[PDB]
């Protein structure tokens, strides 16, 4: 039983004690690159998430598939944690190895309130992943239509944006 | 898994997204679970499983590549 398990399970006292030892590296990922913050965000462990952020955990850390903690919180529908990560300047349009952003996962898993919160905070709806799919197009129809409407009212341009990054071409 | 053209019960729902099917819709049956075509895909990349092969982690289904990157 290690720091990763304590973060997954929400053993706040154990996590606190572990963080008290400054020789421990609070950003270090496990075997698949999941940091303590990734696990806490994935499993909805709000108090542990706050503790890690306030004690200086890097917010945009990536695991082996280039998911950030925000991707995980969004995918698993942890609304309070999404809001906390955004408060502390998480990159709302962070891309993983597939070019997916957190909104792709909120949409795909019907995490409607997280999806709406993301768009309210400026999350781009029109940005294709590496396979040409925009985040809102992973949603069921009601949510898909809603997020486009909300994005439009937030001053987004709704033109489809094909995937690009520094190494793409 | 197999491709089917839906003409079943109005109570039938997708195992992934819980939504219903339309008459004549091309759907997927995997081990008795019914899916929309867009739902019988890897939870990480949203793409079809190569050779129909998936790997389960905590209630979600993953392609080999993503299972190996994240969970194996
Ligand atoms: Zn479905
Ligand atoms: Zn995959």
């Amino acid at each position: 039983d290690d720091i990763f398990t304590q973060c997954r399970e929400g053993n706040a006292v154990a996590v606190r004690l572990w963080l008290d030892n400054t020789e421990n590296d609070l950003n270090q990922g496990d075997d698949h690159g999941f940091s303590p913050l990734h696990w806490a965000c994935r499993e909805g462990r709000s108090a542990v998430v706050e503790m890690l952020i306030m004690r200086g955990a890097r917010i945009n850390v990536m695991n082996r598939g280039d998911d950030t903690p925000l991707h995980l919180a969004a995918s698993h529908g942890h609304r309070d944690i999404v809001q906390k990560l955004l408060q502390y300047k998480a990159d709302i349009n962070a891309v993983n190895e597939h070019g997916n952003v957190p909104l792709h996962y909120a949409c795909f898993w019907g995490q409607d309130q997280v999806a709406e919160d993301l768009v309210a905070n400026g999350a781009l709806v029109s940005i294709c992943n590496k396979y040409g799919e925009m985040p809102v197009d992973k949603a069921k129809a009601p949510l898909r239509e809603l997020l486009r409407e909300r994005a439009e009212k937030m001053g987004q341009n709704l033109n489809r944006i094909p995937y690009k990054d520094t190494f793409w071409k | 898994s197999e491709n089917l053209y839906f003409q079943g019960s109005a109570s039938a729902t997708c195992e992934r997204c819980k939504g219903g099917f339309a008459p004549a819709e091309k759907i997927v049956n995997s081990n008795g679970e019914l899916y929309h075509e867009q739902c019988f895909v890897c939870a990480q990349c949203f793409q079809q499983f190569p050779e129909g092969l998936f790997y389960e982690f905590e209630g979600r289904k993953y392609c080999e590549h993503d299972f190996q990157m994240l969970f194996a």
